[PDB]
RNA sequence: GCUUGAGUCUCGUAGAGGGGGGUAGAAUUCCAGGUGUAGCGGUGAAAUGCGUAGAGAUCUGGAGGAAUACCGGUGGCGAAGGCGGCCCCCUGGACGAAGACUGACGCUCAGGUGCGAAAGCGUGGGGAGCAAACAGGAUUAGAUACCCUGGUAGUCCACGCCGUAAACGAUGUCGACUUGGAGGUUGUGCCCUUGAGGCGUGGCUUCCGGAGCUAACGCGUUAAGUCGACCGCCUGGGGAGUA
C-alpha cells in the first residue's frame, strides 16, 4: 500500500515513556508504537528493553509501505532512544540520518516548580 | 554628522529594483550632505536559515556618514518597503573602507 | 573577532550546532571572546551564520 | 544532530549527541527559576574546582 | 556629558583665557550648561534614578563652588551669578 | 600665599550602569488543517486528568505573551536595591596617558531629602508559561502538608503607593602607615618582537598566608593590624520590638 521507500523514525523518549512514530518524509505517521502499548504498564514501561520492544512493534505495522531507509529523530531523554535506535537495525532498516531534536528553549517559558520529594 | 554601518536584505524577486533603491537611499544621504564612504552589492546569498520561508537574498552593504535624522528616515523607509527584510543600521567605529 | 562580517573567522569561533565556543576551549583573550560572541550574534541577525542547526 | 549513512558501515555510532544536550541541558530545564540557588551552586561550583 | 565646542566656548566666556580651565566661574558655568541641558533631558524619562543621581552632584558640586567663591571674592560672586542666572 | 588634599580641561579605554523605542531566534500554550491509531500523562506505586466525539506522536499555517540558551567566567558595571539576545536614540559614572588651570574649594553628618529586591495596594491594560488561594487524586492513624492532576490573584506593561529583607563582606564613611605569594579583569610606557617576548607602572577584584590582633573561630596592605576625624548603635534572658 502506497509503496513509500524512505520514511522518518521520530522516536520521543521521555522519562516515562518512549514513542516510536514511523513517518514518511512528508512529516505524515505510517504507524506508531509506544512503550506503555507493549505490556509493562508502570516502572517497567520506562526501560531500555520496552523502548527496544516499542521499537520492534513499530518496525512491525510498516511492513504494508517497504520501508528500507530511514532517518532518525530523537526528542528527550529517557532511558530509551539509545536501545530504540538498535532495535531499529535490529529490523532491517537501513539506518541514514541519527538527529537528536530535543527541544531547548533560548531562556524561554518558565520550568515548573517542583519535586521537594 | 555621525558614521552608520548600514546593511539590509532585499526580497530576491525585486533584486531588479535594488541599484535603483541603492541611488535613492544614497541620494536621501546626499539631501543632508553627509558623505557614502564604501557600498558593496553582495549578490544573491544564501540565508543560513529561512524567513517567510524565502532562502538566499539580496544584500547591500552601505557605511555613511550622515546626520541622524536622515538615518532615521532611512530606518523608517526601511520600515514600510516590502521589499527589503532585515535592515541593520549600527555604530561609529569611525569611517571605515574596505572589503572582506 | 572586532569584525561580524568576516564569517570564516567566526565559524572557526563556533560549533558545529551554531553554539558559541567557551575562551576555556580556544585561548581568546576575554576581550575577545566579548567581541567576538557579540559579532557572531549580530551575524546570526542577519542570516549570515544560524542560530542552530536545526531550522 | 545529523549523521549521514556511510557506504560501508554497520553502526553510525554519533557522538553527536554527548557533546551538548542530553546530559546537562535538558535534565536542567525541568525544574524552577530561582535565581538564587544558581548564584550558590555556581558560587560552590567555582569554590570546589581549586587544588 | 557636553560637547568639546561648547566645553571650549564656556572656557573662552568665563576664563582669563583659555587654558585657565579650572578657575572658579568656569568651573559653575560648565556645571551649569550642564545642569540646564539635563533639565531638557529629565523632563522626559523622568524615570531615570541613575543619571540623576550624577546630576545631584553636578547641582551639589556647584553650590559648594559658588559658597567657596562667595566666602574669596564676593564682586566675583554678583557677577557669576548675575550672568548665570541662578539663584532665581 | 603655596601645592603634595579636592576639583576643571584635553585624548582614549572597558563595561548586563540608567531611561525610551524597535527587532530577532529557539521553546511552551492555544487555534485551524493533513497523516495516523490505541492509548497518553503521571508516580515509589497509583489514581484524579486527557483520549476512538480520534488523544498522545507527527507535519503545515497562524496568534499571543513572557524570558532572553551557547558566550558566561570566586567575569563586569552600579552608592545600595540591582543590571544578561541584537540594534538605535537620550544619559550617569569610573579608569588610564601626558600637559595645563583653580588654589584647601576638604572629611563626616543629627534633623531633612532622595533612591530602595520580593510580596502587597490603587487605577487602566495584558495574560503564553509558572503558580499562593482553591478543587480533585493519593499518602497517612490523621494529612487543612510534602507527591500527582487542574488552577484564580499574582508574576508582565503604564502611572501612583508601600518601605521592608539573612536589604549580609551579619564588617558605617573618609584618610594615613605596616612583610609576602598565586591568579582574574581593564588601562599604559619602555626595551632585537627577533616565542607561547621581556621589564615596569596604575584602577578594580579572588584565593592563601606573615607580624599583629582576636574569647576562639578567624581577619590578614580590600584588616577584624597600627592611628586620626565624624556619625550610627549596645548595656542580662523573657515580656517585646509588643502595648
Amino acid at each position: 500500500r502506497k509503496q513509500v521507500s524512505d520514511g522518518v523514525a521520530h522516536i520521543h523518549a521521555s522519562f516515562n515513556n518512549t514513542i516510536v512514530t514511523i513517518t514518511d518524509r512528508q512529516g505524515n505517521a505510517l504507524g506508531w508504537a509506544t512503550a506503555g502499548g507493549s505490556g509493562f504498564r508502570g516502572s517497567r514501561k520506562s526501560t531500555p528493553f520496552a523502548a527496544q520492544v516499542a521499537a520492534e512493534r513499530c518496525a512491525d505495522a510498516v511492513k504494508e509501505y517497504g520501508i528500507k531507509n530511514l532517518e532518525v529523530m530523537v526528542k528527550g531523554p529517557g532511558p530509551g532512544r539509545e536501545s530504540t535506535i538498535r532495535a531499529l537495525n535490529a529490523a532491517g532498516f537501513r539506518i541514514t540520518n541519527i538527529t537528536d531534536v530535543t527541544p531547548i528553549p533560548h531562556n524561554g517559558c518558565r520550568p515548573p516548580k517542583k519535586r521537594r520529594v | 554628522m555621525r558614521h552608520y554601518e548600514i546593511v539590509f536584505m532585499v526580497h530576491p524577486d525585486q533584486s531588479e529594483q535594488v541599484p535603483g533603491m541603492i541611488e535613492r537611499y544614497t541620494a536621501a544621504i546626499t539631501g543632508a550632505e553627509g558623505k557614502i564612504h564604501r557600498l558593496e552589492d553582495w549578490g544573491r546569498r544564501q540565508l543560513a536559515y529561512p524567513i517567510n520561508k524565502l532562502h538566499k537574498a539580496h544584500y547591500v552593504l552601505m557605511n555613511v556618514e550622515a546626520p541622524q535624522e536622515v538615518i532615521d528616515e532611512l530606518e523608517t523607509t526601511f520600515r514600510f518597503n516590502d521589499a527589503v527584510i532585515r535592515s541593520m543600521v549600527m555604530r561609529t567605529k569611525h569611517a571605515v573602507t574596505e572589503a572582506s | 573577532e572586532i569584525d561580524y562580517k568576516d564569517i570564516a573567522t567566526l565559524k572557526n569561533y563556533i560549533t558545529e550546532s551554531g553554539k558559541i565556543v567557551p575562551s576555556r576551549i580556544t585561548g581568546t583573550r576575554a576581550k575577545y571572546q566579548r567581541q567576538l560572541a557579540r559579532a557572531i550574534k549580530r551575524a546570526r541577525y542577519l542570516s549570515l551564520l544560524p542560530y542552530t542547526d536545526r531550522h | 544532530i545529523k549523521v549521514r549513512e556511510n557506504e560501508p558501515f554497520d553502526v553510525a555510532l554519533r557522538r553527536f549527541k554527548r557533546s551538548c544536550e542530553k546530559a546537562g541541558v535538558l535534565a536542567e530545564v525541568r525544574r524552577r527559576e530561582f535565581y538564587e540557588k544558581p548564584t550558590t551552586e555556581r558560587k560552590r561550583a567555582k569554590a570546589s574546582a581549586v587544588k | 556629558s557636553l560637547s568639546t565646542e561648547a566645553t571650549a566656548k564656556i572656557v573662552s566666556e568665563f576664563g582669563r583665557d583659555a587654558n585657565d580651565t579650572g578657575s572658579t566661574e568656569v568651573q559653575v558655568a560648565l556645571l551649569t550648561a550642564q545642569i540646564n541641558h539635563l533639565q531638557g533631558h529629565f523632563a522626559e524619562h523622568k524615570k531615570d534614578h541613575h543619571s540623576r543621581r550624577g546630576l545631584l552632584r553636578m547641582v551639589s558640586q556647584r553650590r559648594k563652588l559658588l559658597d567657596y567663591l562667595k566666602r574669596k571674592d564676593v564682586a566675583r560672586y554678583t557677577q557669576l551669578i548675575e550672568r548665570l542666572g541662578l539663584r532665581r
